[PDB]
């Protein structure tokens, strides 16, 4: 009875392989390095920690944050990992030497986001005092206040395709700020919870979006609402896209529910568990992105792990 | 040979009774192995 | 003595569950290029 109903797309489930756990606190943040190598996560212990892509196993700890990082944006056009902390400064930590280069500064309270953009040479940075900011890279100064938001700005996007910047405001008003002007060109009807998530699927068709409660997608060019979101009503936090047509949906409560792009049927809907030393209603997905070669997701749990989930080959799975 | 006669306990062989080591990481920051070491050498 | 709960049976028996604590390369692998 509805409609592309028969004709779903193909999503076969995955399977968790690995749960690297070495952090001191909860994870806010997890990126993968371009070249499919490093894995730089940061905690709430201060220390943002990039680790092995593959094995999994340490690889290097480097602190100087005062508070919570919430940020860790790896450049893919330059080699600098820069990271953004609570303590109203976005740290950019270049990798050239494994120590602060930058330590820009602007921001009036904590920066939620941090997302480099492909082509300008400039960082997005989304702070949380009341607006983003965007930071020249390697000039140290701000181009523009995009102040458009009526609370703190959480998700930030930085896409060649769209000419503004897709910024995720918490007053449940997503908005489109310009690069050149930095007034916002078209807000949202939709979202109706505090939106603190945003996706961008740019292997065949425009970048989406997403909300806690009552999420929809849209479109590139000045927006457009295709369908509205699955059952599912807790706080999302993380929101991954692969090119393959996966849609993962990291929420708060821990039902990390995986849905398709175009179908849109909730394809696994898995449950992750805890950690022992962690209480009983504690393990949420604050950050998940998947790895540089599509292969292995990486769901950055508040249970202080760090967990892999790898894929498997079954056919048993049909939606109806 | 003939040194330790009068010894009640003569072996103990068992350090922590269950590894060398703790060798095992927890959330629970109280009960870790920082919060033990915190614990025994600045306090007294 | 402790009293604790292992972690091999609540993560899995699969998922090989890893703890890496410190001392793996000290700011000097991703920091500069490696001698090639």
């Amino acid at each position: 009875k509805a409609p592309t109903m028969p004709k779903p797309q193909w999503h076969p489930p995955w399977k968790l392989y690995r749960v690297i756990s070495g952090h001191l606190g909860w994870v806010r943040c997890i990126a993968v390095e371009p070249g499919n190598q490093w894995f730089v996560t940061g905690s709430a212990d201060r220390t943002i920690k990039i680790w092995d892509l593959a094995s999994g196993k340490l690889k290097l700890s480097l602190t100087g944050h005062i508070s919570t990082v919430r940020g860790v944006i790896v450049s893919t056009r330059s080699p600098y990992l820069f990271s953004c902390g609570e303590d109203k400064q976005v740290k950019c930590w270049d990798l050239e030497y494994n120590k602060v280069i930058r330590h820009y500064h602007g921001h009036l309270s904590a920066v939620y986001g941090l997302d480099l953009h492909p082509t300008i040479d400039v960082l997005v940075t989304c702070s949380r005092d009341s607006t983003a900011r965007i930071w020249d890279v390697r000039t140290k100064a701000s181009v523009h206040t995009l102040s458009g938001h009526t609370n703190a700005v959480a998700t930030v996007r930085c896409q060649a395709a769209e000419p503004q910047i897709i910024t995720g405001s918490h007053d449940t008003t997503i908005r489109l700020w310009d690069l050149v002007a930095g007034k916002t060109r078209v807000t949202l009807t939709n979202h109706k919870k505090s939106v603190r998530a945003v996706v961008l699927h740019p292997r065949h068709y425009t970048f989406a979006s997403g909300s806690p409660d009552n999420i929809k997608q849209w479109k590139f060019p000045d927006g457009s609402f295709i369908q509205n979101l699955s059952g599912h009503n807790a706080i999302i936090n993380t929101l991954t896209v692969n090119s393959d047509g996966v849609l993962v949906s990291g929420a708060d409560n821990g039902t990390m529910h995986l849905w398709d792009w175009r179908t849109g049927y909730n394809f696994q809907r898995v449950h992750a568990a805890v950690q022992p030393g962690s209480l009983d209603s504690e393990s949420g997905i604050f950050a998940c992105a998947f790895d540089q070669s599509e292969s292995r997701l990486l769901t950055a749990e508040a249970d202080k792990t760090i967990k892999v989930y790898r894929e498997d080959d079954t056919a048993t799975e049909e939606t109806h | 040979r003939r040194w330790d006669d009068d010894v009640v306990f003569k072996n103990c062989a068992k350090g922590v009774d269950d590894q060398k080591k703790d060798k095992r990481f927890v959330n629970d920051t109280l009960r870790s192995e920082f919060h033990k070491k915190f614990m025994e050498k600045y306090i007294k | 003595k402790k009293y604790y709960p292992t972690a091999e049976e609540v993560y899995g028996p699969e998922v090989e569950t890893i703890v890496q604590e410190e001392d793996t390369q000290p700011l000097t692998e991703p920091i500069i290029k490696p001698v090639k």
